[PDB]
């Protein structure tokens, strides 16, 4: 089961618990939900992680920053226009800030054969926050497609704080408002044993979930595919 | 199985009017890989502190090394016992005039670099290694186990030498019968040898001589069927494979056991030595020593038991070579199903295949039978055979191949009178004089 | 006296030619002065965890200073820290009552260990503690140091609680002002110079680094040496030490991949920290040493089989004798390097097994010779389709066969063997 | 007598190693239990005594396991010896090489320390000679096959001989039996079969 | 049928011994895991359980 959130007035952007990591493959353009928040307070009380991953770079910023009830830029672009500014309410204090390479996702305006499956694995554990990522050129815009692809690590940060909740940051009055055609996926990670097939080059070509079904458990016990 | 009621009766017999020559394959493990494990390297390689600590445990793994060395020597002994049955390297004559039998598929093939037969090449192809070359290696063993003080010793006899022994045995069998097993090889035409064999299972040799073409064709077709089966199916040599596999996994397990903490801070000994001072390092090193010594003892005990099993198999294989290949065996099912005629050996990786040739009666007919015949108040019994009747006339036939003959004083012998034998039947016994 | 045969003996292996060290190229010293001259150490419930990484740490000076009342390293020895390399370091500083200095150690329990500050069972690191009474104690009571005494549930290890919610052990939940069954969780210490030992404040700092689980960042001031490959040497890459031969490889290491492990959990490849290049690791050659000898009374010369190693290596050790390396008769059999035996084309029946069909025999002048064993005498049976050989005579042979039937019946007394007349 | 000596030596070596194992510390301060008891009080002596107990118990386990394996192989050998006594001494064996090399005539047992010695008496043909041979003889359009033996010629005349010891005899209707005509046997040779009547 | 009975008996005996071996302390405070767990904290329960 993977929860599907409709990104928009109808802000389907609640504070979701961060139980043992999250999987964040999504299909949309302009990056809509560029930023993410991870903390236990998320109201400047604690140094809540605010990752950006904007079109420029992932500006990691773990600071005791205030997140308003609706911290969104409110840009009704292509309906590019702006309504207010609450993405960055105020930074009461801070703990650390890192800036990565000025990369750029494929958020740019393009639908075609939708190749913007930017599948991400945000895992927080043992005082660390890891951003394993991959980009897959899929052909279907409907719900997550069928296929296999191993996710490479992208950043590894020794933050050391405790987090018990997360949230997603939306940059996007109520009369005749066109609901944004954007959505994302939240999948949860739990402790499991996986049998991974390292091919000749060192890349995982396939995996077996040892608790999915009796056949997979047999494969795991025998150590064979 | 299928239900079957035998048409048993107190005056009915079934006699085969035909036969088939069946060649069946029997695979026997003979040897296993000679693996040696170095105590000090395995428990702790190139670590003087750990070596001194292990020195406190006495002579445990001198015993372990001795056990592994004994197993390794026993493997060579097994191969020698099974295959070195012949003291002369017999070779067949260039002309393969064997009465229509032709053994090209089991005789050595000169063209190939290894003087193995066609079937021997099939056998060597079917069996495939599991982990890495033990062999065709032109360099170091190149295996994972090699990293941790484990080595593989080559067998004393190369595969080519085993093939030479097999070829010598086969040439002796097909050019001299069983004589070479009891002394000097005495040549005999192969058809005459087969006549001997037929006479050994209770059928007269005229049966062979009058069916020589058919018998040769049946034997050739059986050999062809064996080669086709070996080419097609995959699990034919599982036995041999199993041995290999077992050894492999055991070794793997042993190697993997070096990754266990055994309650120490780390399974890596170098990490313990780098991070910790000698006094505290001794506790962790002792935990590791205990765990690894236990693992190695478990390995050696398993290996001793497996070696005993393989030695039993090799003793059985040597007995089969002596009794089925070097002679004709009357023991039922010891050299295949049917009446044993002869067996041919083929060498397989770490084992031996026996091609048992057997006579199997084929087309039975029902006859009325009596234990004796009454002629003139005398009871006649067959000298060698049985009394049969198609329904109106009585004949004497050998009991393994229907060949009716007129009941004469030469066929039978007289003993007593008619009043004592149960089931006796009157009939005339013809006197040739 | 040794009988004719081949006998195993102590293995052989190539020793390392030299040592290698490869550490990150960093010079900046870690901010140890900052954490050891922090003007005011935080409270026990507010114990402050500073990070230390991307620096060079010299623990020798810290260990040599005598100002530290307690200096205890648990998973590591203080002397060795100067040669280890770590991923990151957490320097956690605070002030506590002297008596609690025992609750600090791992596996302990108490109000301190169950409300404010808790260590892990498997802690690896070093705890340092020194009295700071004169620094942070006043006659009137330096109540700036508090600790959490009330909490609904025990805190997890390395957990910090700052909320001032009024706990209520006896139900009756209040808030703000105290009252029935409910009181202020934080209690201030009576740190005064007049206080006796134990009650006086103590400044404590604990280093709880992790080990060998990520690209190492902070470690000791030992200079890296040059990199030499294709040779049996001792390597020390970011504290990972071992022995073997180095060589380039075509591996694909991820940007955050440093080590290549083996099925036995051994490193068969590494990444040089100074140059981001992948370098193969292989243990340099080893093997068993067998000695081939005829009967010691037959002669005293021997041959030696170094099994499992191509002989080219041996000129390029453990057995303690290198004299025979002169060679001129080295023979590279599929079973190893045979030294001291003459190879010959002639084939004879096996005398002393070597392996791979090679056998060694002591023969005429006298010398040990290695040769391919002969299976027997060739013989072509005079087969034809009309010829038979019939024996015209016979021999009555009498041969012997010896079979073991039984072995010695032995019995053991458990207590006598294990515990010789000992009641304990 | 290498086999009996080998079993004796193996047992002696196992016992010697078991006894030697009593000199090992196994990590204790000393290998002498009395010294540990006299040098330390119970609470600290217990750890060293436990080390020694573990080591000695492991030694006993190893000794008993190898003893069981040796007993298994010795039982296999004794079963083989009993079968040899039953089949080579109490009778005549047609099993090839089971009671010595050659055709087995008889066997005699002798007792050896911890084992048995079989003196196998066998018959081995000695001096072979060549002969032209035929599967059958054609006499009057009838094929004659030897009742027991083989037809052999020395160049001009054909005889029938027992096929294990050269003893030529005239081919007669008592030496042979008839089966069919001469058109089907391969290698049949024309010669005269002498009727005694 | 003693030869058969022996086999049976031996197996049973072995199994019995194995089961009986669960009543040995082996130097621990007690032979019951639950007692050790319910009486001691992880640091010492680990030693006894080991
Ligand atoms: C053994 O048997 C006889 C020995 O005499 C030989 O075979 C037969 O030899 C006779 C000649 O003596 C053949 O008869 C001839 O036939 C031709 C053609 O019909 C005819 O023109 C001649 O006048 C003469 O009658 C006979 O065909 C031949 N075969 C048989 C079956 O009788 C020979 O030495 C040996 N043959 C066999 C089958 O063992
Ligand atoms: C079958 O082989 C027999 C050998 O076991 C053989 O008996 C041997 O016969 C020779 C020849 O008569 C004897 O040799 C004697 O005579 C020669 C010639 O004068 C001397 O050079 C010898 O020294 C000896 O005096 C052997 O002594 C004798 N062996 C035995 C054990 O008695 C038979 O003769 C052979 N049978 C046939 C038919 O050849
Ligand atoms: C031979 O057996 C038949 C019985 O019939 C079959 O016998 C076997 C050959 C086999 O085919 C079985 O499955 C059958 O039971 C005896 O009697 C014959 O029976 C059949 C009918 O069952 C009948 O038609 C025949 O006439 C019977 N007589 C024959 C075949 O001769 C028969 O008596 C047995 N032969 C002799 C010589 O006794
Ligand atoms: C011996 O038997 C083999 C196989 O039964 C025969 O070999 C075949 O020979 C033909 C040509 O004669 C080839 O085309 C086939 O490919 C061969 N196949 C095999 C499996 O050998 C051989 O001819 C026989 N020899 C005699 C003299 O009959
Ligand atoms: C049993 O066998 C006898 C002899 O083989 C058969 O009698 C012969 O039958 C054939 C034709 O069927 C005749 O040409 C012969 O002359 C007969 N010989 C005698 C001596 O009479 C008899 O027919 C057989 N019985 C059955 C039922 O087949
Ligand atoms: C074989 O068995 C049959 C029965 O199946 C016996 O048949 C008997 O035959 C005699 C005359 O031949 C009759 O008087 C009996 O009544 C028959 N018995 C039955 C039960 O029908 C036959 O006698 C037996 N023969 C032998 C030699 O035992
Ligand atoms: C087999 O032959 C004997 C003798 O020819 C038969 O016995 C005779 O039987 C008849 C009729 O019962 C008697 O009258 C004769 O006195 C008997 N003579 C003798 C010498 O016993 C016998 O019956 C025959 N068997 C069968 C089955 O018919
Ligand atoms: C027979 C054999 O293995 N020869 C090799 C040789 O090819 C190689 O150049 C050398 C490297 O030291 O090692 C040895
Ligand atoms: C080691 O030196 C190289 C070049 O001299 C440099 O690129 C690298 O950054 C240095 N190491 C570290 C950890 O910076
Ligand atoms: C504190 O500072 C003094 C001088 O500024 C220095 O000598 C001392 O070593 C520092 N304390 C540390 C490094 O623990
Ligand atoms: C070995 O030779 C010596 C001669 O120095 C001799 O005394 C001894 O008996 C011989 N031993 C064997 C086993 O041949
Ligand atoms: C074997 O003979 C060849 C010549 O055919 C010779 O070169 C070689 O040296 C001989 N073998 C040895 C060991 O000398």
């Amino acid at each position: 089961n993977v929860t599907w959130f409709h990104a928009i007035k109808r802000f389907d952007n609640p504070v979701l618990p961060f139980n043992d990591g999250v999987y964040f493959a999504s299909t949309e353009k302009s990056n809509i939900i560029r930023g993410w928040i991870f903390g236990t307070t998320l109201d400047s009380k604690t140094q809540s992680l605010l990752i950006v991953n904007n079109a420029t770079n992932v500006v990691i910023k773990v600071c005791e920053f205030q997140f308003c009830n609706d911290p969104f830029l409110g840009v009704y672009y292509h309906k590019w226009m702006e309504s207010e500014f609450r993405v960055y309410s105020s930074a009461n204090n801070c703990t650390f800030e890192y800036v990565s390479q000025p990369f750029l996702m494929d958020l740019e305006g393009k639908q075609g054969n939708f190749k913007n499956l930017r599948e991400f694995v945000f895992k927080n554990i043992d005082g660390y926050f890891k951003i394993y990522s991959k980009h897959t050129p899929i052909n279907l815009v409907r719900d997550l497609p069928q296929g296999f692809s191993a996710l490479e690590p992208l950043v590894d940060l020794p933050i050391g704080i405790n987090i018990t909740r997360f949230q997603t940051l939306l940059a996007l009055s109520s009369s005749g408002w066109t609901a944004g055609a954007a959505a994302y996926y939240v999948g949860y990670l739990q402790p499991r044993t996986f049998l991974l097939k390292y091919n000749e080059n060192g890349t995982i070509t396939d995996a077996v979930d040892c608790a999915l079904d009796p056949l997979s458990e047999t494969k795991c016990t025998l150590k064979s595919f | 199985g299928a239900e079957n009621s035998v048409a048993y009766s107190n005056n009915s017999i079934a006699i085969p009017t035909n036969f088939t020559i069946s060649v069946t394959t029997e695979i026997l493990p003979v040897s296993m890989t000679k693996t040696s494990v170095d105590c000090t390297m395995y428990i702790c390689g190139d670590s003087t502190e750990c070596s001194n600590l292990l020195l406190q445990y006495g002579s445990f793994c001198t015993q372990l090394n001795r056990a592994l060395t004994g197993i390794a020597v026993e493997q060579d002994k097994n191969t020698q016992e099974v295959f070195a049955q012949v003291k002369q390297i017999y070779k067949t004559p260039p002309i393969k005039d064997f009465g229509g039998f032709n053994f090209s598929q089991i005789l050595p093939d000169p063209s190939k670099p290894s003087k193995r037969s066609f079937i021997e090449d099939l056998l060597f192809n079917k069996v495939t290694l599991a982990d890495a070359g033990f062999d065709i290696a032109a360099r170091d063993l190149i295996c994972a186990q090699k990293f941790n003080g484990l080595t593989v010793l080559p067998p004393l006899l190369t595969d080519e030498m085993i093939a030479q022994y097999t070829s010598a045995l086969l040439a002796g069998t097909i050019t001299s019968g069983w004589t070479f097993g009891a002394g000097a090889a005495l040549q005999i035409p192969f058809a005459m040898q087969m006549a001997y064999r037929f006479n050994g299972i209770g059928v007269t040799q005229n049966v062979l001589y009058e069916n020589q073409k058919l018998i040769a064709n049946q034997f050739n077709s059986a050999i062809g069927k064996i080669q086709d089966s070996l080419s097609s199916t995959a699990s034919a040599l599982g036995k041999l494979q199993d041995v290999v596999n077992q050894n492999a996994q055991a070794l793997n397990t042993l190697v993997k056991q070096l990754s266990s903490n055994f309650g120490a801070i780390s399974s890596v000994l170098n990490d313990i030595l780098s991070r910790l001072d000698p006094p505290e390092a001794e506790v962790q090193i002792d935990r590791l020593i205990t765990g690894r010594l236990q693992s190695l003892q478990t390995y050696v005990t398993q290996q001793l038991i497996r070696a005993a099993e393989i030695r039993a198999s090799a003793n059985l294989a040597a007995t089969k070579m002596s009794e089925c290949v070097l002679g004709q065996s009357k023991r039922v099912d010891f050299c295949g199903k049917g009446y044993h005629l002869m067996s041919f050996p083929q060498s397989a990786p770490h084992g031996v295949v026996f091609l048992h040739v057997t006579y199997v009666p084929a087309q039975e007919k029902n006859f009325t039978t009596a234990p004796a015949i009454c002629h003139d108040g005398k009871a006649h019994f067959p000298r060698e055979g049985v009394f049969v009747s198609n329904g109106t006339h009585w004949f004497v036939t050998q009991r393994n191949f229907y060949e009716p003959q007129i009941i004469t004083t030469d066929n039978t012998f007289v003993s007593g009178n008619c009043d004592v034998v149960i089931g006796i039947v009157n009939n005339t016994v013809y006197d040739p004089l | 006296t040794v009988e004719k045969g081949i006998y195993q003996t102590s293995n052989f292996r190539v020793q390392p030619t030299e040592s290698i060290v490869r550490f990150p190229n960093i010079t900046n010293l870690c901010p140890f002065g900052e954490v050891f001259n922090a003007t005011r150490f935080a409270s026990v419930y507010a114990w402050n965890r500073k990070r230390i990484s991307n620096c060079v740490a010299d623990y020798s000076v810290l260990y040599n200073s005598a100002s530290f009342s307690t200096f205890k390293c648990y998973g590591v020895s203080p002397t060795k820290l100067n040669d280890l390399c770590f991923t990151n370091v957490y320097a956690d500083s605070f002030v506590i009552r002297g008596d609690e200095v025992r609750q600090i150690a791992p596996g302990q329990t108490g109000k301190i260990a169950d409300y404010n500050y808790k260590l892990p069972d498997d802690f690896t690191g070093c705890v340092i503690a020194w009295n700071s009474n004169n620094l942070d104690s006043k006659v009137g009571g330096n109540y700036n140091y508090l600790y959490r005494l009330f909490r609904k549930s025990n805190l997890k290890p390395f957990e910090r609680d700052i909320s001032t919610e009024i706990y209520q052990a006896g139900s009756t939940p209040c808030n703000g002002v105290e009252g029935f069954n409910c009181y202020f969780p934080l209690q201030s210490y009576g740190f005064q110079p007049t206080n006796g030992v134990g009650y006086q404040p103590y400044r404590v700092v604990v280093l709880s680094f992790e080990l060998l689980h990520a690209p190492a960042t902070v470690c000791g001031p030992k200079k890296s040496t040059n990199l030499v490959k294709n040779k049996c040497v001792n390597f020390n890459f970011n504290g990972l030490t071992g022995t073997g031969v180095l060589t380039e490889s075509n591996k694909k290491f991820l940007p955050f991949q440093q080590f290549g492990r083996d099925i036995a959990d051994t490193t068969d490849a590494v990444r040089d920290p100074q140059t981001l290049e992948i370098l193969d690791i292989t243990p340099c050659s080893f093997g068993g040493v067998s000695v081939i000898t005829p009967g010691t009374n037959t002669s005293n010369q021997v041959a030696v089989l170094y099994q499992g190693v191509n002989c080219t290596e041996v000129p390029v050790l453990t057995p303690t004798w290198r004299v025979y390396s002169t060679g001129s008769n080295v023979f590279q059999t599929r079973a190893g390097c045979l030294i001291g035996a003459e190879h010959v084309n002639n084939s004879y029946e096996c005398d002393i097994p070597i392996g791979a069909g090679i056998c060694a025999s002591y023969q005429t002048s006298q010398s040990i010779i290695a040769y391919t064993m002969s299976l027997g005498a060739e013989n072509s049976v005079a087969y034809s389709n009309n010829s038979i050989a019939i024996p015209t005579n016979f021999t009555i042979s009498v041969t012997t066969e010896i079979l073991p039937v039984s072995m010695t019946k032995t019995s053991v007394d458990c207590t006598m063997y294990i515990c010789g007349d000992s009641t304990e």
